[PDB]
DNA sequence: GTGGAAAATCTCTAGCA
DNA sequence: ACTGCTAGAGATTTTCCAC
DNA sequence: GTGGAAAATCTCTAGCA
DNA sequence: ACTGCTAGAGATTTTCCAC
């Protein structure tokens, strides 16, 4: 089929046929047809069919600016719990966002904020506010809203709730606060059948308690485990398995072929 | 002594995701929590989940 | 070595080939004529 | 929990809590909480998460108008096979669409055309053209592009192909015809590993041949089958099952409890 | 006589979909074709698919 | 009898309740104050 | 199984239900009933609001008295609408159930009453004064670092809530409030469970006994201030 | 298994491979080889283009000579560009491999040559005239129903292609062309299969035998004009 | 009966605008 | 009484080929 | 061991603009 | 070197309760 390769190359240069067509009409093996297609710069027009996963650490907040009735609503969400805070701000400015961020950092332990590349989030004012409060700034890939999916989703949810309570307030700020209240303490579901406020309290309390307990355990329990290497610190044992860390590489080994001193 | 604290840490529940599956895995059992990774036990299987893919809660159920 | 063809910023036209500098879960850092870009894997194809 | 019902009704009238929250905070059974939620007009804000299925009969074509480089491209797709015909028309007028439809009906057996509610498709001229050619017109639900998914998808595909061959022509009409050629006879895949032209020929030929053969079988084979009912005309038998048609209701019954005279 | 025609009709292949599943089912075996419904056999199972959900082709493989 | 709440024509506001006249696969015909509408089931909720 | 040891421990030391449940591995309902069975064993959502003045500007301060957690905001004027907006913001962030106020005109406005009614808050008319003094001290400390007073106030709130530690355990106000709210959530879940099971009567025929726990293969009940366990097969539960 | 009966049938009657494959349930490759084994036994993509005139307008007509299927279009003028555009449209709709033209200036333009080269069509310079007369008759019949001549031409094409029946089987031009193209597709698939298998050599040692069919549990081969069947275990196939 | 490898099937996403 | 789909990029399950 | 029923888990989609 | 997600509407699988 070697002459078929040249025939198919000309056919593709003309028509840009996919590998199935070339294989069928020139008796090419699928590998050769796929190679012919993959050598054409004009036929590389589709990306991987997958989705990434955003960070869900206890200390990461996702912020965004949504618009409603000509007003600007700045919305922050705790990624690990779904807990939201929203404020109607007079304009999409760096000063307003820095004030919102300082308020947020004064109430909850904000360690990193993830945001789009909007001008307010990229301003030196927000940079100074984050530096003072010790917050790490993450920016998503430009024009990739999926990177902020969580907060984006919440926008939807927030607006929905406003649509249900807008008739109970004279102004949009009051309706926004009502929606925040309803989302945080009147909508139950998720990982633990929790509300958002209950879930965030559980997340933070669990972080503190686990840190404290693990600190005490590591203070008390001291062993070195060899397996198969170097002085690999013991981490956990039981159920016929030993989890250890070596050169800061956590691994799990069977209880056998493992000795603990 | 050490055992009470180990059991207390063991009481926490962990919801996690794998590197390609977008659905959250059920309430695993915590065994170790580190700065970067958490060692959990899900259905007699030990796993080492990155900290960014874990939600640790003591469900008040 | 790899060839990366990508669609970066609200531009339907695909570009490439580019050199793959770093591959991660969900995004790839590539170099396209002395220009470094970070592209989600949904908008990149690696050969 | 009977007093809980009134408490939860007031709580929902205020905050519009979901059934989980009401059940948790008022000890209501899930049925009663769901009933409370379902009685609130303001909480009916989501439809069922399902997609319908478009018609895929051999005689149904889906037509649409797409735009490219300031030009109007009228595209028709044979739903069963994916075979497309595209023409650059001077304007989105009823006369141009009627001419396109008469041309299409003169080449292939068009029995039904499914289109959006665009002005050209709803014009009396297209109605007259379809009446003369004996074509029935189906219009999707307004502002529901999914009803025309097939043709919509093809638009994408068509444009994609044009992007690969636009440099090979000095006009958009030539590029459109090149793209139609490439899609119909240079892209292979789908149900039979076919190309679109081969698939449409197979579909039409199979329709004709099966009609002819079934006519012969029915004229030859005459039987009446009683099962369990009335004089149900026999349809097929074998493999321990009999398929029959009683009162124009096709059904399958076991070979047992079925007698054929 | 009649059996040759029945076998010819049975040679055709049918791809079909169910009322909720969006994925096309494999190449079933045609048994009857009507104006409104097609009776097919897919894995020793007889089904009556509406005509609008069927693609009947004699695969030239 | 049923209650149908629907979103008809590029109008994010939901409407209803309405009387269900006919239910099919992927669409439902409903009556809302002497007005007949055909709505895909993705944009309708039936109780 | 281990109920008798827990009961004896309670009789000796009068311990609380958390301690008994942790020590003797009992479901919390059983420990709560053990505590309530003795006749001699018989706040998280309370906030205190005040409005101070600094540099001729009004600073509305809310203190979680149980923990010392602070929320301060510089408001334009001492107006009822603005106090209501601040209260709604506070209620949407933390589980506020009661608020104490100094009978000021803004705190008694009909707008604030409406806001509290909507948020389900009850109003009652020296933690707050000491906290105001501390907040003013921190504001004075950080005022060199902020051009405006609102930014300085927010910085002071942040420093007080998270960068100041003290007390018996050396904790900050944020950790203390999170722990207190978590304990409140645990208490409310336990109360919900008790309410759920208090409307059952179990026969094990032995008289109508209250139900304390329905396990996988056991039923723990109480009869005449005596806690017993019976097999699921031997027990019959009705409403 | 049924190969010998098919071979004898071909010897007596010299039937084609479709008939033998249908009658004796052989794979088409075996029947094709049986036909090609005898010495005594040794169009679907051909179109005819012309340009007629009617009411002082140019009507370009393409006829599928094998079936009589017509495609007519009123073009602005007898120009090379218009003919090339019509040819590209035709090639994108039906599998055109060859076109016969009347040496007209438009048909010999460099634009038409480029269009045919791109579409992979070979150009060669009384079916067409008779079809033109029939088309003109139908146009005359339907001209009362169309304000313009292009609409009348398209109506005439529709009537001729689908509403006229005749011939041995009483079929329309559309059915005939669909059948002819389907037969062409079958022939090309068979040729692809033969090309795929023609580069194998099978030993069953017996000399190098050509491969005709690789079944699930059999291998049908040909050696010195004798067709035989072997089990897969006894046969060794190489490229 | 069984590894490697090639082929078939399954899963999933952008764009249609 | 009408109705999401198509085609490509990986990934996973299946089958085939020699040992 | 087993039907009904209620509860838990799984599947899927719109909007975020 | 960074990354779709959330919550509601049905549907389907699981478990519980008496017989
Ligand atoms: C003026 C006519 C008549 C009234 O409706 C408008 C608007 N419209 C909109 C889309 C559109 O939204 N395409 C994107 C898309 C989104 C989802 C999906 F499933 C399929 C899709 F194609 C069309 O394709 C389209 O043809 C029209 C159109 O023609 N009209
Ligand atoms: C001017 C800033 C900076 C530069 O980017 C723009 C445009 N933009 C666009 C969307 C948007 O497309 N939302 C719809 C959506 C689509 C898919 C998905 F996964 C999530 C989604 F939210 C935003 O949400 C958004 O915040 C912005 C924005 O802020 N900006
Ligand atoms: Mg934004
Ligand atoms: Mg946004
Ligand atoms: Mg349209
Ligand atoms: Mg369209
Ligand atoms: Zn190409
Ligand atoms: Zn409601």
């Amino acid at each position: 089929f070697l002459d078929g390769i040249d025939k198919a190359q000309e056919e593709h240069e003309k028509y840009h046929s996919n590998w199935r067509a070339m294989a069928s009409d020139f008796n090419l093996p699928p590998v050769v047809a796929k190679e012919i297609v993959a050598s054409c710069d004009k036929c590389q027009l589709k990306g991987e069919a997958m989705h990434g996963q955003v960070d869900c650490s206890p200390g990461i907040w996702q912020l965004d600016c949504t618009h409603l009735e000509g007003k600007v609503i700045l919305v922050a969400v705790h990624v690990a719990s779904g807990y939201i805070e929203a404020e109607v701000i007079p304009a999409e400015t760096g000063q307003e966002t820095a004030y919102f961020l300082l308020k947020l950092a004064g109430r909850w332990p904000v360690k990193t904020v993830h945001t789009d590349n909007g001008s307010n989030f990229t301003s030196t004012t927000v940079k100074a506010a984050c530096w003072w409060a010790g917050i790490k700034q993450e920016f998503g890939i430009p024009y990739n809203p999926q990177s902020q999916g969580v907060i984006e989703s919440m926008n939807k949810e927030l607006k929905k709730i406003i649509g249900q309570v807008r008739d109970q307030a004279e102004h949009l700020k009051t309706a926004v606060q009502m929606a925040v209240f309803i989302h945080n303490f009147k909508r139950k579901g998720g990982i633990g059948g929790y509300s958002a406020g209950e879930r965030i309290v559980d997340i933070i309390a669990t972080d503190i308690q686990t840190k404290e307990l693990q600190k005490q355990i590591t203070k008390i329990q001291n062993f070195r485990v060899y397996y198969r290497k170097g002085p690999a610190k013991l981490l956990w044992k039981g159920e016929g398995a030993v989890v250890i860390q070596d050169n800061s590489d956590i691994k799990v080994v069977p209880r056998r072929k493992a000795k603990i001193i | 002594e050490l055992q009470k604290q180990i059991t207390k840490i063991q009481n926490f529940r962990v919801y996690y995701r794998d590197s390609r599956d977008p659905v959250w895995k059920g309430p695993a059992k915590l065994l170790w929590k580190g700065e970067g990774a958490v060692v959990i036990q899900d259905n007699s299987d030990i796993k080492v989940v990155p900290r960014r893919k874990a939600k640790i809660i003591r469900d008040y159920g | 070595n790899f060839r990366v063809y990508y669609r970066d910023s609200r531009d339907p036209v695909w570009k490439g080939p580019a050199k793959l500098l770093w591959k991660g879960e969900g995004a790839v850092v590539i170099q396209d004529n002395s220009d470094i870009k970070v592209v989600p894997r949904r908008k990149a194809k690696i050969i």
